[PDB]
């Protein structure tokens, strides 16, 4: 069975560096 | 008792190839214009609502939940909520967390600390709205060592640290965290069956397990709406306090405006509104302090941001009532997001059908709106399916495991439901990358180097589709 890429879904704060 | 739906048979025809069976074309997610009628100055400083527990039964008082979820409560304080639960508050003191998970990941901004309720920009010249939080990462032994030295040192901007979005989802690694969290009434719990992130099936990290904030004076969560407009619960552990800052979330689009003419992105940017902005333009500002104890419940789509006063912990998840006005919120702002580019970490299509299969609803607005969805998307799926077998694409038998997640374009962030767009990794004979059909075929007109995985049978969306029925009262 074909193996998908994936990133886990998450709540963060935003970011300027 | 009427039906406004087509039956999946009736769909499933109509896409074999005469009447349509709905428009299909919508009026484009746009943001609102300042509210009406406008406020007079007098009222841009409402209190904040509340409410007083003293006793653990006043926490289960049904009528709170209704308080809380009332659209025209934006946000609303929980006083003496640990201390009428009886919560041991001390399970999330930063030298219990220590000794629990030494070695544990903690993300952290460093910012600079800003005097009271404004923020200038770095040579103290100006007030601007750009909110300067640049990204690190170190362990919470070490924060913890930051936090608490800090706490003694106090006792032309300084830099603060503030460790964020800490996640306390391992249920292993803090089991006894994660237990107290349970005493809390139903309708503000990590996991309940009222509450619609629980519906979703699989982990979204902060919103359906529980994240940490460790804080010294000055951190700040800048202004935001919670992902796909869903409610927010906040608990300060203590010692010191925080305050908050709030906007109903019909002036969303003015705050959207103020940070576009200011060059920065709503959605995506790190902003601190200036409160004398706000005021000019006639938007209203609750603002309040959360003590130790104290449950912080952001209605959905309010607009808030938020700062550490003294030294303290906060923990905080996401909850999704079952209710017209959730839902609605949480379907528009996944419109905009698409609209804009920005994922929306809550699947709301994989979320909508797994709501008909799990949920009897009985409040018609919200049903529509549910059922509405499912007819969308089952058009889409059998629409798309028809052309690929048009084009004699093959389909491949995909599947899906138990829990396992939404999946979403590679490339543009939006959530591709049920067929999938397929084509390996660079370098990869095994690993392949979604893509939504878009921007597959931007790729490949012709779909030459991708594969067609199908993850529902088609007739079992119709089933689930066919037994979502209104449900009596
Ligand atoms: O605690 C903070 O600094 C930020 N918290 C939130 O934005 C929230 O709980 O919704
Ligand atoms: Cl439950
Ligand atoms: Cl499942
Ligand atoms: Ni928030
Ligand atoms: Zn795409």
């Amino acid at each position: 069975r074909k193996q998908l890429a994936t990133k886990a879904a998450r709540k963060s704060a935003p970011a300027t560096g | 008792s009427v039906s406004i739906y087509p039956s999946s048979a009736e769909v499933l025809k109509a896409c074999r190839n005469n009447s349509s069976i709905l428009l299909d074309k919508c009026p484009p997610p746009r943001p609102p214009s300042s509210p009406y009628p406008p406020l007079p100055k007098d009222k841009l400083n409402p209190p904040t609502p509340s409410i007083y527990l003293e006793n653990k039964r006043d926490a289960f008082f049904p009528p709170l939940h209704q308080f809380c979820t009332n659209p025209n409560n934006p946000v609303t304080v929980i006083r003496g909520l640990a201390g009428a639960l009886k919560l041991d508050l001390g399970l999330f003191s930063t030298k219990t967390l220590v000794e629990a998970n030494n070695e544990h990941m903690v993300e952290v901004r460093t910012q600079l600390l800003q005097p009271a309720d404004e923020n200038w920009d770095p040579t103290g010249t100006k007030k601007i709205w750009h909110c300067e939080s640049n990204r690190s990462h170190t362990t919470i032994a070490k924060y913890a060592q930051y936090q608490a030295s800090s706490f003694q040192e106090s006792l032309p901007f300084k830099t603060i640290k503030f460790g964020t979005n800490i996640d306390l989802s391992d249920d292993k690694k803090w089991k006894l965290q994660l237990h107290e969290l349970t005493k809390l009434p139903a309708f503000v719990r990590v996991v309940s069956a009222g509450n619609l992130l629980s519906h979703v099936g699989h982990t979204i990290l902060g919103m359906n397990t529980v994240q940490l904030y460790m804080k010294v004076p000055g951190s700040r969560t800048p202004g935001h709406q919670e992902n796909n407009n869903f409610c927010s619960v906040n608990i300060n552990i203590g010692p010191g306090d925080c305050e908050w800052f709030v906007v109903p979330e019909g002036y969303w689009g003015v705050l959207n405006d103020f940070c576009e003419k200011n060059n920065l992105n709503f959605l995506m940017g790190s902003w601190w509104p200036n409160l004398e902005d706000l005021y000019e333009a006639n938007v209203p500002v609750y603002r309040f302090i959360q003590r130790p104890g104290d449950l912080v419940w952001i209605n959905a789509g309010t607009v808030h941001w938020v700062q550490a006063i003294g030294w303290c912990n906060n923990i905080a998840w996401n909850v999704g009532p079952l209710t017209a006005c959730q839902y609605k919120l949480a379907v528009e702002r996944y419109e905009w997001n698409k609209l804009q580019s920005v994922k929306s970490i809550v699947p709301m299509v994989h979320l909508s059908w797994n709501m008909a299969r799990n949920i009897k609803v009985s409040d018609p607005k919200l049903f529509e709106m549910i059922k509405y969805c499912l007819l969308r998307t089952l058009k889409q799926c059998q629409t798309l399916r028809e052309a690929l077998i048009a084009a004699g694409k093959e389909i491949i038998w995909h599947g899906r495991t138990k829990e396992e997640p939404a999946h979403y374009c590679s490339i543009c962030e939006v959530e591709v439901f049920d067929l999938l767009f397929v084509t390996n990794e660079s370098n990869s004979r095994k690993t392949y990358i979604v893509h939504c059909q878009d921007c597959a075929r931007k790729t490949s007109g012709n779909l030459e180097n991708f594969v067609v995985l199908e993850q529902y049978k088609m007739e079992d969306l119709m089933q689930v589709y066919d037994q979502f029925t209104l449900a009596p009262p």
